[PDB]
């Protein structure tokens, strides 16, 4: 389990520090709404039912592939959305809730979403 | 000194913590809501405003309106 989700680490580190990444669900919204976005991640301790059933069931219409992790703060901490000092705070602010990759930079490490769509496809 | 109106008070923003743009219905279908702005740069992306009688883009600037 660490080959995949310390793999998507990677891939959306790369991302970030390549590109522009959408946090939040504004531009999650019209980032996966426009047809060039790959894989959405979402969080699974959200509060209310009608922003999951939103994201799954409106990424579910589209062909994109979905990974879920459980808390949106250490998401938030991972995906680079805070002010992090090495010997202070992880994560100052409350997490991402779901973020969408539009680019991956470069094509070092997409075996792992090759694989993920393949146990996805199975 | 003169203060014939004793300030001038700028906006503060609404600030609502939703965006309630969808709804979905029998188990989820996208649902837009507003006439999507057929703008080259946002078209099928940002959606237009609905006011009691016209729509309005935010990015685009431009409007439709009802008579
Ligand atoms: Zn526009």
């Amino acid at each position: 389990v660490m080959d995949v989700n310390t793999a998507l680490q990677e891939v959306l580190k790369t991302a970030l520090i390549h590109d522009g990444l959408a946090r939040g669900i504004r531009e999650a919204a019209k980032a996966l709404d426009k047809r060039q976005a790959h894989l959405c991640v979402q969080a699974s301790n959200c509060d209310e039912p009608m922003y999951v059933k939103l994201v799954e069931a409106l990424l579910a219409e589209h062909q994109i592939n979905l990974i879920k992790v459980d808390d949106n703060k250490k998401l938030g901490e991972w995906v680079g959305l805070c002010k992090i000092d090495r010997e202070g705070n992880p994560r100052k602010v409350v997490g991402c809730s779901c973020v969408v990759v539009k680019d991956y930079g470069k094509e070092s490490q997409a075996k792992d979403v090759i694989e993920e769509y393949f146990k996805c496809k199975k | 000194y003169t203060t014939p109106k004793k300030n001038k008070h700028k906006r503060k923003k609404v600030k609502l913590a939703v965006l309630k743009y969808y709804k979905v219905d029998e188990n989820g279908k996208i649902s837009r809501l507003r006439r999507e702005c057929p703008s080259d740069e946002c078209g099928a992306g940002v959606f237009m405003a609905s006011h009691f009688d016209r729509h309005y883009c935010g990015k685009c600037c431009l409007t439709y309106c009802f008579n």
